[PDB]
RNA sequence: UAGGUAGUAGGUUUAUUAAGAGUUAAACCUAGCCAACGAUCCAUAAUCGAUAAUGAAAGUUAGAACGAUCACGUUGACUCUGAAAUAUAGUCAAUAUCUAUAAGAUACAGCAGUGAGGAAUAUUGGACAAUGAUCGAAAGAUUGAUCCAGUUACUUAUUAGGAUGAUAUAUAUAUAUAUAUAAAUUGAUUAAAAAUAAAAUCCAUAAAUAAUUAAAAUAAUGAUAUUAAUUACCAUAUAUUUAUAUGGAUAUAUAUAUAUUUUAAUAGUCCUGACUAAUAUUUGUGCCAGCAGUCGCGGUAACACAAAGAGGGCG
């Protein structure tokens, strides 16, 4: 209970809220500046200095930073049918709903979530 | 139900005094242990009316508080709600007849809306 | 361990079922503990009237 | 509401003895009235003074009836002949030793 | 230094000298005896000036310090007697100069210790009938209403709501015989409430003293440099005391399910957001503790939260 | 709760919350408390005693500590006189709904308005209470049933044969005066054993013209033509944080009792310094 | 005595053996100071006070240190104001609580 | 426990791996690395929180309960499948019981329960109705997870009755009613009380007895369950929960005039020399018997032992 307080007395934990789109997008720009700007030496420096080495096997840079392109994650993930009219039977037209409905609403989510951010 | 990430109820408050968890968990995972994402919750005893206004004809409610955008998102990749818990999503309706099954399948007094 | 039986008179052999809790006798040196006098072998105190749980006596019921 | 006692099941016997689970032995604490039957709940069931597990299944039954489900004894789960999964290994070795 | 002190009367009272074996009577005793004076075939303590209830708009609240522990009266005239050498009452011979000079305050005290104890006014019928008209059918704000009488803007509310209800019974044909009598004599009793006389207006500046201005604090500045209220509001970090005087003077997606003939019961969705919504795990059993939380219904039964 | 047992004896002086006589001739008799020749202890346990015994002897000790606030309230006037801000120890208990009850008068004490509320007389905003552990809010309003607001302030009413003696001695005096008058109706007891309506018959005075003393009504819990109670006066003291209507029996609670400049308005019958000694040993529990 | 209930600022006052700390309290708050202290308190009008002697605790010698260093170890702010030459204003006056 | 370390510290390569690395295996070099800011070695211990305790707080304590993490499922090693296992699987060995006596089977740290150990910790319960889980296309099957009840003052909470109440007779539009005889408990003879305490009196309410009807769950399914709750002779029909009017229920006098189930109350335990709240006193013992957290008390006047009276806490 006296630990309670750093957190607005709030006895008991959630899980961490899990973050819909797990890296940046493309749309964030200020963020890629960010990450393409020179990158600083001396004191306060990140990388390995032009003349010195870096270890064999090891790489020299940090890995780059994969931006999603929202609109192809959609159409990745949630692709419409190709195959646009062939649908008969009454539980294969539920699957189809389902299917449409999962569709709409992982879109919706995204999108939103790129507006949002 | 079938899945790896599953829409259910946790079990939450005391003996003969049920309130539930609305999660997201992993099948695997204990019934009330702690799960992916918490989206709402949902009391099943309604809430009590007056003499006066049942007279009137005034039905009791569930209350069901819920983070709609979240569970939209959870459906979409795919996770797949419990008998109660679809029950409850097809009744506020972000899911459709479609999940309805044959048990559940009588005319509408009171129609749904949004309010504010 | 050496315990200390309290009350005016007792009821303690060479091997009778005794429980010791953590008193002192003060005036006598080297004993740490207390026969708790209610239980085992240890019988209640006869005709106590006052404070009667702090050793073994019932209440007398009429 | 009342339903129509069908040709294959005409009477209250008829539909115990299609639905099983020992529901004959169960035709003096209610005798043959079709309405009586359906229209009764647990409560009173209870009063009469039949089983739970009994109880439960009949009005299941009826249930089944009124939606026009096909009813049929569907026998309660049986163990293995050797044994139940924790104790077969043990079981099965002791069926071999006999034999 | 404390022993058990029986509680005697600090005022002189006649004690028990000897008396006859077999009647075992206290001291005590005696002197309540005293206090109340002879009692009635009836039952009433007649000469006792606390008997009977007063009916002229000033309460009869205890002056024993004053009158020095002698109660009783003559009923007809109010006039103080005492009790003398034989067992008949009769006139003191000197007269209290206590009980002629009294303070208008000390009228409203109710207990002699407690001078900070007073009682509140009784509104008359026509006033709280006036202020229900005003409120309702002239349609005037309340804070004007309190402003004009000289009550508080909860109090007039408060006012209000009783009018209607008082109106209602009345209706109902409610509000018998033995309840009016009741009611008048409760007004007989207590002091009105004189909207003109501003001793008696509540005094309607009053806010609620925060956290933040208890703790003091003190600032040097220049010996010139002007410093008003709101320059330590500023420093307080609060809003000015005004402001907050005529505050006290003065949006989510919820959808309903859809209702079928034989279901029982409507499905409200209220709106939520992710990580503030659920009960949480590992909270806190508090149920086993003296801390424990206890609400209650709507329908008014004991629950535990 | 803490059961009822010697309540309102003389030579332990304890004021409770009541309209017993036994009560008031304790209020009158007590004067202050006396904290002289004391030690701190001492004086901390004497405030202990006196202030309890008003406020709340019905909750046990270690609930009561529990509910116990530290801290106290009070109002800045901005417009003198010294706030007595620790009267206010025990102003947590008039949001209690017995003690409210109590406040408004429509009970002899807080133990008896606690009864009528168990009874379910008493409602708060319609929904009937059960529960004295109750608290109001500001702007509810709580309403006893009349007939026991009634039975509360007025007065006890007489048993049959009792109303009969009183009325037998009443016939006689009248007598004795009409023979007074003469010179410048009466009733056997022991026939009359238990018929009121022969009794009724009987009975033919002024002041009463039928019913006997103590039974105009006899269906009805309280005395007759309702009069108040026997000492009702010094006890009447009419709050600030509630306001009253006597003849629906409702009442609204409008505030939490705080303290002003001028006074307190937690209505207790002892000074501010014991009050102090109250509040200084329930902040550490007497260590 | 600021404000006729407690102490100016918050004292820290050694006589002989006894080590005083008193510090000042918003209104309400009580005494809440060794028995001693608090009955001196009591006499000399003083409402609100916290503190806590350490080192010695003999009686006589709180009595007389204590009424030392309300006498000695306080300043008004009005003599502090006159000595610096500057205001000293108290902020919850200011303001009006 | 003061020196420890020799795959040890680092370099170069090859295998193995999804993948880094003296992680293993192999090969060849350099002489390192850690340490008195505590190495190596030994002992003890599952770890933790927005959990529990305590404090003014910094902190300290617990790690039962709720939750998160680890490890183990009698002991040790290895193997297989697999994304992931030294798997509660299999293999072999170790310890100890079973028969069926066999390149056997079992291992309650799953739930009940037993014996033991111990100061000390529960039912060989009911139900899958709810919430989950596995199988099944479905029908519905299983579920000692779970939900319910049982035992246990271990904890918390709510109730566990209010108002009036110091006598008994007899006599005789007012009202301080007044006399007389009798009685009156343990103390005590006055600030020595016990005692408004009892008993009486007025008024309910619980429980009971009848009637009714939820909710947990609905398509249907209720273990809990003589369910919670409500009404008091039931229903309808007006107004604003109360009030009145109808319909029928009922029973005596002579269809319609007064009624309408019943009804209580019951607390221990510690203490009264000071610290420490407890002044009404008395008896027994006599440095004994005994008391005692601490200082102490008991040698005939014991406020301290053992009791009666009265009192003070908590309940
Ligand atoms: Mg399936
Ligand atoms: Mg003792
Ligand atoms: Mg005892
Ligand atoms: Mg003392
Ligand atoms: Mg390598
Ligand atoms: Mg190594
Ligand atoms: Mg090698
Ligand atoms: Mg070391
Ligand atoms: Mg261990
Ligand atoms: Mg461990
Ligand atoms: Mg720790
Ligand atoms: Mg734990
Ligand atoms: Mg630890
Ligand atoms: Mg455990
Ligand atoms: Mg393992
Ligand atoms: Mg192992
Ligand atoms: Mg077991
Ligand atoms: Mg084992
Ligand atoms: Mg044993
Ligand atoms: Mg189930
Ligand atoms: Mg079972
Ligand atoms: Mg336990
Ligand atoms: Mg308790
Ligand atoms: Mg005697
Ligand atoms: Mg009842
Ligand atoms: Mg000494
Ligand atoms: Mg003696
Ligand atoms: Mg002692
Ligand atoms: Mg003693
Ligand atoms: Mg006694």
């Amino acid at each position: 209970g006296k630990g309670a307080a750093k957190y607005g007395f709030k006895s008991g934990v959630f899980p961490t809220t899990r973050s819909i789109l797990k890296s940046p997008t493309t749309k964030q720009t200020d963020i890629i500046n960010k990450v393409k700007s020179p990158k600083p030496k001396g004191v306060l420096g990140i990388g390995y200095a032009k003349g010195v080495k870096h270890p064999k096997g090891s790489h020299r840079l940090s890995p780059k930073v994969n931006f999603i392109d929202v609109d192809n994650l959609i159409a990745k993930t949630v692709a419409e049918p190709q195959s646009i009219k062939s649908s008969n039977g009454s539980a294969q037209k539920v699957r189809l709903q389902k299917a449409e409905l999962r569709r709409k609403f992982l879109i919706e989510a995204f999108r939103k979530e790129e507006a949002r951010l | 139900t079938c899945g790896l990430v599953r829409i259910r109820l946790a079990r939450f408050g005391r003996k003969n005094s049920p309130v539930y968890n609305i999660v997201v968990a992993n099948s695997r995972k204990a019934r009330d242990a702690k799960p992916i994402e918490v989206l709402g919750t949902y009391v099943p005893v309604p809430s009590p009316v007056t003499k006066r206004e049942l007279k009137r004809g005034v039905v009791p409610i569930k209350d069901v508080k819920l983070d709609f955008d979240r569970t939209k998102y959870w459906i979409g990749v795919g996770a797949q709600p419990s008998e109660t818990v679809t029950k409850l999503l097809r009744k506020a309706g972000i899911l459709n007849d479609a999940w309805a099954t044959s048990k559940n399948s009588r005319k509408v007094v009171f129609e749904r809306m949004e309010t504010l | 361990v050496s315990a200390y039986i309290p009350g005016e008179g007792h009821d303690a052999q060479e091997h009778s079922i005794v429980y010791v809790r953590g008193g002192r006798c003060q005036d006598l040196p080297g004993v740490k503990y207390h026969v708790i006098r209610g239980a085992g072998d240890l019988s209640g105190v006869v005709n106590r009237i006052s404070s009667r749980s702090k050793y073994g006596a019932k209440k007398p019921s009429k | 509401t009342i339903p129509k006692p069908s040709d294959q099941v005409p009477d209250v016997d008829a539909f115990l003895n299609k639905i099983g689970r020992n529901c004959n032995e169960l035709k003096d604490t209610f005798e043959n009235n079709w309405n009586n039957l359906f229209q009764w709940d647990s409560k009173i069931l209870k009063e009469k003074g039949v089983n739970i597990q009994q109880r439960k299944y009949i009005l299941k039954q009826v249930h089944n009836y009124r939606n026009n489900r096909p009813i049929h004894e569907i026998k309660l789960g049986k163990k293995s002949f050797f044994g139940g999964e924790r104790k077969r290994k043990a079981f099965t070795a002791k069926w071999k030793a006999e034999n | 230094f404390s022993r058990r002190r029986i509680a005697y009367p600090f005022y002189p009272f006649k004690k028990l000298g000897r008396q006859h074996p077999k009647k075992h009577d206290t001291n005590l005793k005696t002197a309540m005896r005293q206090f109340l004076g002879p009692k009635n075939y009836k039952g009433e303590y007649v000469m006792n000036k606390y008997f009977t209830v007063p009916t002229n708009h000033v309460p009869n609240y205890i002056k024993p310090d004053l009158e020095r522990g002698q109660s009783l009266e003559h009923p007809v005239t109010k006039k103080p007697l005492q009790l003398r050498y034989d067992g008949t009452l009769g006139p003191p011979p000197v007269e209290n100069k206590r009980l002629q000079n009294i303070f208008k305050d000390r009228l409203l005290q109710p207990f002699p210790s407690n001078p900070h104890c007073k009682t509140n006014y009784v509104l008359s019928p026509q006033l709280k009938q006036s202020i229900f008209e005003e409120i309702t059918v002239e349609g005037l704000s309340a804070q004007q209403v309190s402003q004009k009488y000289g009550l508080k803007i909860p109090r007039v509310e408060a006012i209000v709501k009783l009018v209607s209800v008082e109106n209602s019974w009345n209706r109902r044909n409610r509000v018998s015989s033995d309840l009016k009598t009741m009611d008048e004599t409760l007004y007989r009793m207590f002091p009105v409430f004189d909207s003109d006389a501003s001793f008696k207006r509540e005094n309607l500046s009053e806010i609620p003293v925060p956290q933040k201005t208890l703790a003091s604090r003190f600032l040097t500045i220049a010996e010139s440099e002007p410093f008003g209220p709101v320059d330590a509001a500023h420093v307080l970090e609060l809003e000015p005391a005004v402001e907050t005087l005529r505050n006290l003077s003065t949006n989510t997606k919820v959808i309903y399910g859809e209702l079928v003939e034989g279901e029982r019961s409507q499905y409200k969705f209220t709106n939520a957001k992710v990580g503030k919504v659920g009960y949480r795990y590992g909270s806190g059993n508090r149920d086993n503790k003296k801390d424990r939380r206890i609400g209650f219904n709507k329908l008014g039964q004991m629950v535990y939260i | 709760p803490r059961k009822a047992n010697l309540l309102k004896s003389l030579a332990r002086g304890r004021v409770r919350t009541s309209f017993n006589k036994y009560n008031l001739f304790n209020l009158y008799k007590k004067g202050g408390v006396d904290l002289k020749s004391k030690s701190l202890y001492q004086q901390k346990w004497t405030a202990k005693q006196e202030t309890r015994a008003y406020h709340g002897e019905h909750l046990t000790e270690k609930r009561w500590q529990t509910v116990f606030k530290p801290k106290l309230d009070s109002v800045a006037q901005l417009d003198i006189k010294e706030t007595p801000f620790l009267l206010q120890t025990f102003a947590v208990l008039e949001k209690r709904l017995d003690f409210a009850l109590f406040r408004a008068m429509f009970a002899s004490s807080v133990r008896q308005a606690r009864q009528f509320i168990l009874h379910g007389n008493v409602r708060v905003n319609g929904v009937k209470i059960k529960h004295p552990s109750y608290t109001l809010k500001p702007g509810d309003m709580f309403s006893v049933k009349p007939d026991k607001v009634l039975e509360a302030l007025g007065a006890k009413k007489p048993s049959f044969q009792e109303a009969l003696k009183i009325d037998k001695t009443q016939i006689v005096l009248w007598n004795k005066y009409v023979k007074e008058a003469k010179t410048e109706d009466p009733i056997k007891l022991s026939e009359l054993e238990g018929d009121e309506p022969k009794a009724r018959k009987l009975i033919n005075l002024p002041w009463q013209k039928n019913y006997v003393y103590g039974r105009q009504d006899p269906k009805k819990p309280f005395f007759t033509p309702w009069k108040p109670r026997p000492f009702l006066s010094p006890f009447a003291i009419l709050p600030h944080h509630l306001e009253i209507s006597f003849k629906t029996c409702h009442a609204v609670y409008l505030r939490d009792p705080v303290a002003r400049p001028g006074q307190s308005e937690v209505i207790s019958p002892f000074d501010v310094p014991v009050h102090e000694r109250a509040y200084m040993y329930y902040l550490r529990n007497g260590k | 005595r600021y404000e006729n209930r407690t102490i100016y600022g918050d004292i820290d006052f050694r006589y002989h053996g006894v080590k005083l700390h008193l510090r000042s309290a918003k209104p309400g708050f009580g005494l809440r100071v060794n028995h001693v202290i608090f009955e001196i308190c009591e006499c000399a009008g003083i409402k609100d006070l916290s503190g806590k002697v350490y080192k010695s605790r003999n009686d006589m010698n709180i009595a007389k240190g204590t009424i030392e260093a309300f006498t000695k170890a306080q300043k008004t702010l009005d003599e502090v104001a006159l000595g610096r030459g500057k205001k000293l204003v108290d902020v919850r006056k200011v303001y009006y609580s």
